[PDB]
Formats: C-alpha cells, sequence, structure tokens
RNA sequence: UGAAACUCAAAGGAAUUGACGGGGGCCCGCACAAGCGGUGGAGCAUGUGGUUUAAUUCGAAGCAACGCGAAGAACCUUAC
RNA sequence: CGCGGGGUGGAGCAGCCUGGUAGCUCGUCGGGCUCAUAACCCGAAGGUCGUCGGUUCAAAUCCGGCCCCCGCAACCA
C-alpha cells in the first residue's frame, strides 16, 4: 500500500502508465515528473522491478485515501446470534424477529439457534415452528442459507439478506 | 398386490411427478409398497404417496385401466417400464 | 581421507580362506563378520556375505570397488523416509 | 403463611497460623530501565524432542531437563 | 432448454465494475510468551482467479463456449 511518489523515482526511465490506462512509453524520470505536474496527479511507481519501471500518474496521497475508504466500506458483513427457547413466549420471539430484521437492514446475516435441553420428542417439531414462522414473517429482508438443521442440543438457521 | 406398467411419468419445473400406469395383475391401493425396474438393473424401491385417476380419486385400481399414481421420493422421470407391488 | 600406514589392512579370517578358494577356482557365499579388511583383488570375482549385525548380506565383488573396506557395501542402517 | 420426600455429614461463625491478591506501605536483587554484546536469522558443532530402526540402552522435564549423568561410545566402554 | 447472478491460498469473504497494482478473518505449520493449555503476538507457507482460448503492450478484470452452483420458469394426474 506505499510506492515511490514523484520525486522518490531515481530509476532512469519509467513506463508512463497514466490514471486511466493509457501508456506514453519509456520516458525519462524527469519529464515523466514534469507532466505529471502539468497534469496535478502525481507518479507513482507501482511497479519499480520490472520491464520500464511502471510509473502511474495518479495523486498517491488521494489514491491511498481512495484505497481506506473502500477498505473501511468492506468492512462495515457479521454473522449475528439469536437464540431461542422450546416453550416460547410471544413478546420476545417478536423481539427477536424485529433485532433479525434489524439485522438484516444494516447488512448482517442472523444465525437463529433454539437452545434444546433433553426431551426429543416434540422439541425439533417445535424449532421447525419457531423458525420456520421467523423465516416467513422476515422472507422479504432475508433469504434461508441454512435450513431447520439439527446439533444435538440445538436447531440452526442461517437468515441471509435478499440482496447484498 | 399388482404389476403395473409405466406410460407416463412427469416431468414439471413447476409442481411434482405423476405416474401413469397400466395394471396387468391385481389392484393398486395408496398404501402400497413399490419396486421399479429397468431390463436389468431396479431403478427406484419405495412406496405410493398420492392416488389420483382421470374421474375421481379411486382407492384401488383393479383389472387394467391406466391410472397415475406418485411414487414417494421418484429419482428417473418420464417413461419407465415395470412397477412391481407386493404386499402380504 | 583414506587412513593407513603401510600394508593395507586385511583380516586372517577370509584373507587366508579366500587363497585357498583360489585353488578351488572361485566359491560360493564366504559369510565373514569381518567388514574391517579392506578389498585386495585376490578376492575380486567372489562373493562376499558380510555381516550388517544382523544379516551376512551378499556381495558380488569387482576390480572397481578395490580400495574399499568391506563394511561399506553392508549397509547397516536402513531407512530415511518416514 | 409454609412443608415433606430425597440428600449430604456436613452448612456455619469467630478467631489463628500461613499462603495468596491485577490490596497498601517500607525495602531489596542485572528484575526492568540506561549501556554493551549477543541468541532467535546462516552453516556447522553438539544435547534433546519427535520420528524411523533389529536396537537407536536408560535416565534427567519450567526456571532448578536439554555442551546434562558422560571428566573422552570405532572394539572396549555398553547397559541396546 | 429460458433469463438473471456467481466460480479467488484449505473455509468464509473483497478485489473485477475503473487493463496492469491479488487483500481480510478463520484454519494449517513454526516460534515466542505460560508452570502448562487456550487466548494473545509474531513470522512462515499457501491462489493463477472453474476452464478452453482470444483480446491487448498487458486480463482475476473485456468477450464467448463448456462445466457448474444459485434463484425464478407455465403442465400434472
Ligand atoms: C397413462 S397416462 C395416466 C394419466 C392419468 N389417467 C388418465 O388420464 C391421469
Ligand atoms: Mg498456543
Amino acid at each position: 500500500k506505499e510506492y515511490l511518489t514523484n520525486e522518490r523515482i531515481r530509476a532512469k526511465q519509467v513506463r508512463v502508465v497514466g490514471p486511466d490506462g493509457k501508456q506514453l512509453g519509456i520516458m525519462d524520470t524527469r519529464e515523466a515528473l514534469r507532466l505529471a505536474q502539468e497534469m496535478d496527479l502525481d507518479l507513482v511507481l507501482v511497479g519499480p522491478n520490472a520491464d520500464p519501471p511502471v510509473a502511474r500518474i495518479m495523486d498517491y496521497s488521494k489514491w491511498r485515501y481512495e484505497q481506506q475508504m473502500a477498505e473501511k466500506e468492506a468492512r462495515k458483513t457479521e454473522v449475528k446470534s439469536i437464540k431461542f427457547r422450546v416453550k416460547i413466549d410471544e413478546h420476545d420471539y417478536q423481539t427477536k424477529l424485529g433485532h433479525i430484521k434489524r439485522f438484516l437492514q444494516e447488512g448482517h446475516k442472523v444465525k437463529v439457534t433454539i437452545m434444546f435441553r433433553g426431551r426429543e420428542v416434540a422439541h425439533p417439531e417445535l424449532g421447525e415452528r419457531i423458525l420456520n414462522r421467523v423465516t416467513e414473517d422476515l422472507k422479504d429482508l432475508a433469504v434461508v442459507e441454512m435450513k431447520p438443521e439439527m446439533l444435538g442440543r440445538d436447531m440452526n438457521m442461517l437468515l441471509a439478506p435478499v440482496k447484498v | 398386490l399388482g404389476q403395473a406398467e409405466v406410460r407416463a411419468i412427469f416431468r414439471l419445473p413447476t409442481g411434482k411427478q405423476v405416474a401413469g400406469c397400466m395394471v396387468t395383475q391385481g389392484r393398486i391401493p395408496r398404501n402400497a409398497e413399490v419396486r421399479v425396474l429397468r431390463d436389468g438393473q431396479v431403478i427406484w424401491q419405495g412406496r405410493i404417496a398420492s392416488l389420483k385417476r382421470f374421474k375421481e380419486d379411486v382407492r384401488e385400481v383393479a383389472q387394467g385401466y391406466e391410472c397415475g399414481i406418485g411414487l414417494d421420493g421418484f429419482d428417473d422421470f418420464r417413461e419407465g417400464d415395470v412397477i412391481e407391488a407386493f404386499q402380504m | 581421507p583414506r587412513s593407513l600406514k603401510k600394508g593395507v589392512f586385511v583380516d586372517d579370517h577370509l584373507l587366508e580362506k579366500v587363497l585357498e578358494l583360489n585353488a578351488k577356482g572361485e566359491k560360493r557365499l564366504i559369510k565373514t563378520w569381518s567388514r574391517r579388511s579392506t578389498i585386495v583383488p585376490e578376492m575380486v570375482g567372489h562373493t562376499i556375505a558380510v555381516y550388517n549385525g544382523k544379516q551376512h548380506v551378499p556381495v558380488y565383488i569387482t576390480e572397481n570397488m578395490v580400495g574399499h573396506k568391506l563394511g561399506e557395501f553392508a549397509p547397516t542402517r536402513t531407512y530415511r523416509g518416514h
């Protein structure tokens, strides 16, 4: 994420590639520098150890800033775990659903688990009833990656945003 | 309790699967087990899920009338050969 | 790096055995524990079974291998690959 | 307001001796800092771990095992 | 077959989009740190970008085939 800028280039004759992708050829360093000055945007040596040192005529600092911004954007993207009960209270469930929706809106995945105990008779059924219902409620923000899946003491599902 | 010959299985990119079969032996009920055979190896083994004829949803298919039947989890569609149904 | 003053070392176990078998022409499998002994051309042609510490391993002997001690042709340690 | 079944041969308090604290204070050590020179990077020399082997004799285990018992393994030593 | 989108160190993801510039987290390997394990910190390895190819001075990037994945696609009796 660092390259030689305009006057930092000592390597004789440089490959004068613009900000667009246009070749001027193998100009002298000084000439290239002059050109850069004329056009405002700096001479960024993006490949010094190459066939003519690759001088990209862009504003180095500006470019770096742009890259940073892009990285930041990429960063903000997470998996958020909502953990339901088996014998479910309704208000709580609603709240959880709302939370999930919010997460989806933000851009985050939602891992929806249901905390099981022993008693594996109507537990999986209960889980199915819950998770599926939740999905039905919020199908327009999220599509299902992982279906109602058994983990032994859990039932997991994955709600992933409709469009990223 | 029946030997059936496959006429038209159905490829839906929407609905499902329906196997039109001509009876040769006895009767095909709704809760009977099914073996599907080709010329050499057996295609699929399982059960009958759904039963619905042209007229009405007839319970038992006697003599040799053509009846569609939905076959539990049928994997190979459009024109089979021999369906053999066994029951004690 | 070869190591001897004068009179190259052969042990009188096979040294005096192989010279008797110079009169019977050749012979078949001479198992000796002597690996200390250097090759003299009297042995050239014969079959010397040399002691690995376990196996009397057979060596069909040629004129080329003369400036060598017997135990070089008896690989005592086995394998390396893991 | 208020059990019992069941269960444990304890649950407890106060102090005491210590040990302990990302409690306090008073101290100290090349402990850090300040400084020099290294090790880790390279090659080899060793000792180990591991893995191979017919066997790689056995021990030593964080400092306080690891250029150690070994202050001298070609055979001997040597135990495998 | 239709159309849409995708295919990237082992896993999940950016970059393509703007023709030169391959990152991030989890794992794997090695070390350190600890009494010891995790966690931590460090390095180290690891991708030719599904592929056939073209392009062009130069393609993960532009184009197409094929392979796929994914979603939708009107017929069950
Ligand atoms: Mg660790």
